[PDB]
């Protein structure tokens, strides 16, 4: 039949199941048939160009859409009353009122309001008017083209790249490090001192006269120069408006370290100083490696090395990693799992960032905006998370080679692997007995009548972090908050420049900096200790276990992903290492919602000016339940009540859309596959017997879904519910009340 | 048969049932019914059909549905005659006060 | 082809009968004079038909 | 077992011979939960000078359907 | 308050430009 | 290919249209009584004193009523594969000795002389079109 | 299409033929002084794959393993 | 161009799954 086109065993299969194995393994090059590794990594890079021009299209599509569907001129003249429009809604099924409803914003049609916050980044940016994000969208679709055009280019013959090219390792590195996120960083503070900043102050400078006039009075020369105080003279006074001239300075590059009061946002000319101090030691971090001319450090060389200056240690730290460079540039899934890892922690470095230290002006006072960003970047962060582990696992699976490792660090870990997930089932064990029974103590005593009898303890050591930074409302008077401590003033240079600023903010109170920690705070931070230690309890048995168990000592010779192996020996339902992916989902997706229940209940009391509720009921699991989940759910479940439809009425729907899919999925889990064959096999028995439905009969052999398909087709519809049905609750809660 | 059969249900029970236009949708919405039924008639005509089946109380073969071509003459005639008794249906019930007005 | 023939021979039939049933008919003095002779006119090409496929 | 053990606790611990001066006013009541830590909310005024746990069962109706009138009959 | 109708033209014509080496990509990469 | 058919009324749980497109199954067994035997597929049915033929949608409903018959006393079954063409090929007891029992004439296949811990790793075959079974 | 292969750990209990379904297995005579009988797969191609003959090995690991692989009519217990 | 929407919403919702799924039933059954 010919489908597939990568697997002549799915081909030669009478049943269904080519149909869905064939969608499985489309992007599994290493798996397709008769694939060198030549063309291997060859057809990947070629797909990235690709990849990257569906981003740049999907960029281009925020910005059309707000400009031609938008209100954006009309948000920038009063961005804290005015809602941002996302798109339009054109929907034959509505009827009268809906389209009543849904006329918000100041448009004369149905539309959708906004909540990804680029309202808020195009202001920031330098863009004032519906035009110039039409030159953006433009832009993009030929940026897009241009990486179209050199996915197709590097196919072709004599363009093809040499295998030899992408090991090239050492030199990609030098390029990425000084050009990718150095010049990047490096030409972005270009932007922010020739465009934004003075758009900021009121001057609007583009593409017709950023050539004629200069973001400083004084030119350039005092950098080639080398006074390079003068930039940092006349900083913007705090009674700065934004996208004026009031209270303006001449100041491209300073260090004032603190928010603006206005925008309650931090300064642009603190990102256009940041940024080029970054570019500077990225570019300096570029040139360490051995790339052709010679000058520069071996990768393998220092791997390798086995003398320190007189003393033969067995390697860096004396520790044996004799191995490790071949082992990371000959497989790609080592690579894939690592990068995936790195970036999943960077993922959630942005959002504890972007509520606590705001860049973008006015997002603070959107609180909608605020916790949908928060709520999207750590979900994403743990699929990159789990899906490093998942790609681990691979590679100790079809490319981790014991000759050429043979004594390295790697294969240390894997001789003591029992250890390792030993004592992780202690962590995960001694957590949740005492965490639960804390907040099942707290529960039984607050509904007994008698809440001074519950187990409060507070976060000291995390509030000394607090005061450690400044603030002063714990009263330590630790580092940074004692006067005297050499830390406030530093003894050889009193160069602190960034402390008046910082401390006025950490001790405002009215923003989100570093906000106050209690009893409450405390408790949750230890179920989040509990699903990140039990998360990786499964994800790193299934890596370390994916080459055998005493169970299943052949578990490599299978596959990653294969269902059992049988009854026999005890039962051997979930032996496979894609078995430990697909149990750490279920934890992974509950950790960030612990995290996000404690991000938005903390939030809305502090929002609403009613921090108490939280401080006091969040000790007992009620609290959680009443306070939070019965009490914001009022609005939403009314989006479309009998007396009417309100603007609430998407999320409402979407909330009990997300409820079914997260039950369907329930099926899969449950109910396995020999149930649903025996049931397929009667159907086909009555279409084959039936009188008129005998002239049409299937060509591919109907059959229940496979034992792995069932359980991929589960997960997703238990994680498709867990996302729409919270984001419904997120933004409804949050925009009814509006904080 | 079904074109005729098809028009009731837009009609008497679809959107603009009680409005002036609404056996003007059950004749349209049949029509574009019967055009993804006719779709489905040359897919599936198309795709090398495998056989028709003989039962016990069709003990004989069928019909000469074992091809490409007895399928694909089946679909040209169902958009002609589907189509047909849809526009029978629609004149006939909107016309029906003066059949009975006569 | 068969189809073609019964095509063009039933055009004419059916343009032939509407005559007279309209002006001979009943119902030839009134407003619906002419809707009566095109049901009627279709009620011979049913049962015409009818003999037709019976016949065959 | 069982069927005696109810029937029991509506003899010592209950409030079933007050329950049938009023049957509208006073709330079915034949469990009692000891002083012990913060469980004697539990025992709340059900009614007729009886604090206990309402009960759901319907064993006083039963009772009365059976003629049954004091506690040493049960 | 909108982009004008022939920015929107514009940009629509743009947009096969992608299009036709979306495809060229695409069934490029099948072969 | 003779014999004579259970005697029972019929049964949905059969044979499909499967026999008449691709490979259609038969057993054959004799037995010197006529005792009542559970079918393969759901139902009873009386079995004659001589040459008793089943046709059989599978090879597995086959041997699963072998073992049945052997209940019965009875280890003289052989097992037809009958496709469409008309073709019969003798398979189940492919030499006059039963499987589990031996004979000198058989050939061993797909026998490793290695223990199943010296196969090699997957990484140490790849791309070569071999598998680590091998 | 399933492949069933053997290893060198048999011992000629005879067990996993018996439980074979589909008769897949068959005995066959070693050569050599271990035995007068160690197993064989020769008609594989009717191996559904339902594991029942490595339930049935008494070896510490299996001296038979069954490495599913492509499908097939025969394979996937299809009566239609 | 609010017309635009009128004629591009429902070909992404008629029009493309039907030529689509047209498509690749035949690719997937071809031979
Ligand atoms: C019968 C129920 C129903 C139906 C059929 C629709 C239909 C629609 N609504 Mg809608 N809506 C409904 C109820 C319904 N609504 C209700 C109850 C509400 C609440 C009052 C709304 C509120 C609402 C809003 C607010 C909006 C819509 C919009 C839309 C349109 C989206 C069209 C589009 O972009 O392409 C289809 C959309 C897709 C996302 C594609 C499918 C996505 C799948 C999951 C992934 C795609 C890959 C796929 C799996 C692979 C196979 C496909 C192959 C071709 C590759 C569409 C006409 C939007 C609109 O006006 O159109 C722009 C819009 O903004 N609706
Ligand atoms: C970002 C980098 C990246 C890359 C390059 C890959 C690449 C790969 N992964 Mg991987 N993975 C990643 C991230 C990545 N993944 C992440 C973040 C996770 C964690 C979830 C995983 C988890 C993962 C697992 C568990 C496995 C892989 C596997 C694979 C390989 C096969 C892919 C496959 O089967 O086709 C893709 C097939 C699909 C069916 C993908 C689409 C399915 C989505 C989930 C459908 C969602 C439904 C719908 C669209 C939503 C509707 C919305 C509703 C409201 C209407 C391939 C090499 C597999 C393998 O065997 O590796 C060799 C394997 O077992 N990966
Ligand atoms: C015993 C049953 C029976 C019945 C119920 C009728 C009924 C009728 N005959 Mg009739 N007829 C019968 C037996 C019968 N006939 C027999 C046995 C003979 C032979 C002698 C005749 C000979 C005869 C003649 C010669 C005429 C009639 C006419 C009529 C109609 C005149 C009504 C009127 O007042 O003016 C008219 C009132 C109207 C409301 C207009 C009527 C419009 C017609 C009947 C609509 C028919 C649509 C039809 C069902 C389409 C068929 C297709 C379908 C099978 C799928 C009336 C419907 C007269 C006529 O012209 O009818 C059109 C006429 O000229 N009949
Ligand atoms: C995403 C794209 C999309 C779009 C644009 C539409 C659009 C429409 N849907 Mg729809 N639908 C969709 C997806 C979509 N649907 C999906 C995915 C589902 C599955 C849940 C449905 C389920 C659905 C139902 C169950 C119903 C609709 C109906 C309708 C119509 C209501 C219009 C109105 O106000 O009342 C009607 C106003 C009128 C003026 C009469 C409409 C006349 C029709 C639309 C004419 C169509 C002509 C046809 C295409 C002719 C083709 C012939 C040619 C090929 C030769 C409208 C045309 C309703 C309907 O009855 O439409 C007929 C209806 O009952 N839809
Ligand atoms: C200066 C030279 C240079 C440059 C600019 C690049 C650039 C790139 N190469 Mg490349 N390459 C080079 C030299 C270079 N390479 C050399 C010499 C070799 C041979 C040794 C290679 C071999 C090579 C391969 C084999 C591949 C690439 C790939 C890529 C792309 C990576 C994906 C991407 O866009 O990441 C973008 C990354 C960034 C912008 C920065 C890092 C990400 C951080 C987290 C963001 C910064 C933080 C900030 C807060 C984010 C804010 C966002 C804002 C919107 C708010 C990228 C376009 C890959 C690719 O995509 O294929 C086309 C690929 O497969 N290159
Ligand atoms: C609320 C539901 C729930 C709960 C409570 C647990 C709890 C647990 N899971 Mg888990 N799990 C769940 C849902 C849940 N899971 C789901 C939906 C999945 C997806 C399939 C998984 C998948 C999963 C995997 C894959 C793994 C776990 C593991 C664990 C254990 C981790 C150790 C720990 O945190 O110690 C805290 C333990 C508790 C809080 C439970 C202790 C029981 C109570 C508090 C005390 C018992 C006294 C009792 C009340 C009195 C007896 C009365 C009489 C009638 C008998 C723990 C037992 C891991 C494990 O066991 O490794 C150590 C592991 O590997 N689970
Ligand atoms: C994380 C689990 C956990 C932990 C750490 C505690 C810890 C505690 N509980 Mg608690 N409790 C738990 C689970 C837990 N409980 C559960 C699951 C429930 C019911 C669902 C309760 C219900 C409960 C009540 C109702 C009360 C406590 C009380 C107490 C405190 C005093 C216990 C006492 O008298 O010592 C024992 C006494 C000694 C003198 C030590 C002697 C040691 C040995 C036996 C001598 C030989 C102590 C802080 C009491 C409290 O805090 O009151 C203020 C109290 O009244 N608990
Ligand atoms: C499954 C239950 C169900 C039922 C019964 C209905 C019923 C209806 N829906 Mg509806 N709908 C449903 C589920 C259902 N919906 C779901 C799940 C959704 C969410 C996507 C919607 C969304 C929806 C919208 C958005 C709209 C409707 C509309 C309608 C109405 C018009 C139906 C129409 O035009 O179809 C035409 C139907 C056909 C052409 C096929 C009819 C099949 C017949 C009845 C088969 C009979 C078989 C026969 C008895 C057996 C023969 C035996 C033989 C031997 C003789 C009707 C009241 C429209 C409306 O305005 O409502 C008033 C409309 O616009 N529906
Ligand atoms: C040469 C050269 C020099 C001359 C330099 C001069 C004279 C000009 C330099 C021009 C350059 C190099 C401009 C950079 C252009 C790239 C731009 C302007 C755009 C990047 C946009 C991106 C990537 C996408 C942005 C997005 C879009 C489009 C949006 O609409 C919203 C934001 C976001 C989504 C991010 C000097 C004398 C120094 C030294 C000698 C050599
Ligand atoms: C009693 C009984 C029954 C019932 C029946 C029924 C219910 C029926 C159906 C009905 C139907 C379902 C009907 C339908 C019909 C239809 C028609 C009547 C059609 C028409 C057509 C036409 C006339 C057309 C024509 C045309 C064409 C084709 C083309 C062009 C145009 C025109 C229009 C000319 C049954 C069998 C079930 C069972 C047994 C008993
Ligand atoms: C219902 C069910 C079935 C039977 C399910 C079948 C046969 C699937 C039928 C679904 C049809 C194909 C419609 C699905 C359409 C989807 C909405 C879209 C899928 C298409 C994507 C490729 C876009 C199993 O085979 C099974 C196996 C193992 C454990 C549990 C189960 C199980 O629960």
């Amino acid at each position: 039949t010919k489908f597939p086109k990568f697997s002549q065993d799915l081909a030669q299969d009478p049943t269904t199941r080519r149909i869905w194995y064939a969608m499985a393994m489309g992007n599994d090059f290493e798996s397709h048939d008769g694939m060198t590794e030549e063309n291997l990594y060859q057809k990947i890079f070629a797909t990235h160009f690709g990849h990257l021009a569906i981003i740049f299209l999907w960029a281009s599509s925020l910005l059309f859409h707000v400009a031609w569907q938008g209100n954006f001129e009309q948000w920038i003249k009063d961005p804290l009353h005015v809602r941002p429009i996302a798109h339009a809604i054109w929907d034959p099924h509505f009827g009268k009122p809906a389209i009543e409803a849904f006329t918000q914003a100041g448009a004369n049609g149905p539309v959708n309001i906004a909540y990804s916050g680029v309202y808020h980044w195009w202001y920031t940016i330098g863009m004032r008017t519906n035009t110039e994000l039409y030159t953006g969208s433009v832009f993009l679709l030929l940026f897009a083209s241009l990486f179209l055009f050199a996915g197709w280019l590097h196919l072709q013959p004599k363009f093809r790249p040499s295998l030899a090219w992408f090991k090239s390792a050492e030199s990609r590195l030098n390029h990425h490090l000084a050009g990718l996120f150095g010049v990047s960083s490096l030409a972005w503070a270009g932007h922010l001192i020739h465009v934004a900043i003075p758009e900021s102050r009121g001057q609007h400078v583009g593409w017709d006269n950023f050539l004629s006039t200069a973001p400083h009075p004084a030119g350039l020369q005092p950098f080639f120069t080398g006074n390079w105080g003068v930039y940092a003279q006349n900083p913007d006074t705090a009674g700065h408006i934004f996208s004026t001239s009031q209270g303006a300075g001449t100041a491209i590059l300073t260090f004032l370290g603190g928010f603006h009061p206005q925008t309650e946002s931090l300064w642009l000319t603190d990102m256009a100083h940041h940024h080029l101090a970054i570019a500077v030691l990225f570019i300096v971090a570029g040139h360490m490696y051995r790339t052709n001319f010679g000058i520069g450090h071996s990768i393998k060389e220092m791997m390798n090395a086995k003398t320190f200056f007189g003393k033969p240690v067995e390697g860096p730290f004396n520790m044996p990693h004799q191995g490790i460079y071949d082992t990371y540039n000959n497989s790609l899934h080592f690579q894939l799992g690592w990068h995936l890892a790195c970036l999943g922690v960077v993922t959630s470095w942005v959002a504890q960032h972007m509520y606590s230290l705001p860049s973008y002006a006015f997002i603070a006072k959107d609180y909608t905006t605020q916790a949908a960003l928060y709520t999207h970047h750590q979900y994403i962060a743990i699929f990159l998370m789990v899906g490093a582990f998942a790609h681990g696992a691979i590679f100790l699976v079809r490319d981790y080679d014991p000759e050429q490792n043979k004594g390295n660090v790697l294969e240390r870990v894997l001789q003591h692997k029992e250890a390792i997930i030993s004592h992780l089932s202690w962590v995960s064990l001694f957590l949740g007995f005492h965490t639960l029974g804390l907040y099942v103590h707290n529960d039984v005593v607050v509904a007994f009548g008698t809440p001074e009898k519950q187990i409060l303890i507070e976060p000291v050591f995390a509030q000394f972090i607090q005061a450690a930074h400044g603030k002063v409302l714990y009263g330590l008077d630790t580092l940074l908050s004692n006067p005297d401590s050499v830390a406030y003033t530093a003894y050889p240079n009193y160069a602190n420049v960034w402390l008046p600023g910082w401390l006025d903010a950490i001790n405002s109170g009215t923003n989100s900096l570093f906000l106050t920690i209690g009893p409450g705070d405390f408790l949750v931070h230890h179920a989040i200790a509990l699903g990140l230690h039990t998360t990786t309890l499964i994800l790193v048995k299934g890596a370390l276990d994916a080459r055998g168990s005493k169970l299943m000592p052949d578990k490599k010779d299978f596959g990653y992903a294969f269902p059992c192996d049988g009854p026999g020996r005890g039962g051997t339902c979930d032996i496979s290492a894609w078995d430990s992916f697909y149990l750490s989902l279920f934890w992974a997706l509950n950790t960030v919602g612990w995290v996000t229940f404690y991000w938005h209940w903390k939030h809305l009391g502090i929002w609403q000016g009613n921090v108490a509720q939280f401080n006091e009921n969040s000790t007992y699991l009620m609290g959680w339940f009443r306070d939070y989940l019965w009490a914001n759910s009022a609005q939403l479940i009314n989006g479309y009540n009998p007396y009417g439809v309100n603007n609430l009425s998407v999320w409402a729907w979407m909330f009990l859309f997300g409820h079914l899919v997260w039950a369907t999925g329930f099926m899969f889990l449950i109910s396995w596959r020999g149930y649903w064959q025996e049931l397929i096999e009667t159907l086909v028995w009555a279409h084959e017997r039936t009188p008129i439905a005998n002239l049409v009969r299937w060509k591919d052999k109907p059959v229940a879904l496979s034992i792995v398909q069932a359980r991929v087709v589960g997960l997703a519809h238990f994680t498709v519910g867990y996302v729409l049905t919270y984001a419904a609750f997120l933004i409804a809660s949050t925009a009814g009340k509006f904080g | 048969a079904h074109g005729y059969f098809l028009f009731g249900p837009f009609a008497k029970l679809g959107p603009l049932r009680d409005a002036a236009n609404a056996n003007l949708a059950g004749l349209l919405g049949a029509i574009g019914l019967v055009v993804l039924f006719t779709l489905a008639l040359s897919l599936y005509a198309n795709s090398n059909p495998p056989t028709a089946l003989a039962s016990v109380t069709v003990p004989n073969p069928p019909d000469a549905f074992q091809s490409k071509e007895g399928w694909n003459n089946f679909a040209s005639a169902f958009l002609i005659g589907g189509i047909g008794g849809a526009v029978v249906a629609y004149f006939l019930t909107s016309n029906l006060a003066l059949i009975q007005g006569l | 082809t068969p189809f073609r023939r019964g095509l063009e021979v039933g055009m004419a039939h059916g343009y032939f009968l509407f005559g007279p049933f309209a002006k001979l008919g009943p119902l030839r003095d009134a407003a619906n004079a002419n809707l009566a002779g095109l049901l009627g006119a279709i009620g011979l090409v049913v049962l015409f038909t009818l003999a037709l496929s019976l016949y065959a | 077992i069982w069927l005696s053990g109810m029937i029991f606790h509506g003899a010592k611990f209950s409030n079933y011979e007050a329950w049938l001066s009023d049957p509208l006013n006073v709330r079915p009541s034949a469990q009692v939960v000891w002083p012990i830590v913060g469980q004697d909310i539990l025992n709340g005024d059900v009614g007729g000078g009886f604090h206990g746990i309402q009960i759901t069962s319907g064993l006083f109706q039963v009772w009365r359907g059976w003629g049954i009138t004091n506690s040493f009959q049960l | 308050s909108s982009i004008s109708d022939t920015q929107v033209y514009i940009a629509l014509v743009v947009a096969l430009i992608p299009g036709l080496l979306a495809w060229r990509l695409a069934t490029e990469l099948y072969k | 290919l003779s014999g004579k058919t259970p005697l029972f009324a019929g049964s949905t749980g059969g044979l499909l249209t499967k026999a008449v497109e691709e490979e259609k199954y038969a057993i054959t067994w004799t037995s010197p009584k006529a005792q009542v035997f559970e079918l393969p597929t759901g139902g009873a049915a009386t079995m004659h004193e001589g040459e008793n033929l089943l046709y059989i949608a599978r090879k597995e409903y086959g041997i699963a009523l072998g073992g049945q018959l052997r209940k019965f006393k009875i280890t003289n079954y052989k097992i037809y594969r009958i496709l469409p063409s008309g073709e019969t090929t003798f398979i189940h007891p492919a030499d006059g000795v039963f499987p589990e029992k031996v004979n000198a004439g058989r050939e061993k296949v797909r026998f490793n002389a290695r223990s199943i811990g010296e196969n090699p790793n997957p990484s140490q075959v790849k791309f070569s079109g071999k598998a680590t079974y091998d | 299409s399933h492949t069933v292969k053997i290893y060198d750990t048999c011992i000629g209990c005879t067990q996993c033929v018996r439980a074979c379904p589909t008769d897949v297995l068959e005995m066959v005579p070693w050569d050599g002084c271990k035995a007068a009988q160690v197993a064989s797969s020769p008609r594989t191609e009717d191996c559904v794959g339902c594991k029942r003959c490595e339930t049935a090995c008494p070896t510490d690991f299996l001296s038979i393993r069954v490495y599913l692989g492509a499908e097939t009519t025969r394979s996937m217990g299809l009566a239609y | 161009a609010s017309f635009l929407s009128s004629i591009f919403v429902p070909v992404i919702g008629w029009v493309v799954p039907i030529a689509t799924f047209s498509f690749l039933f035949l690719y997937i059954e071809r031979e």
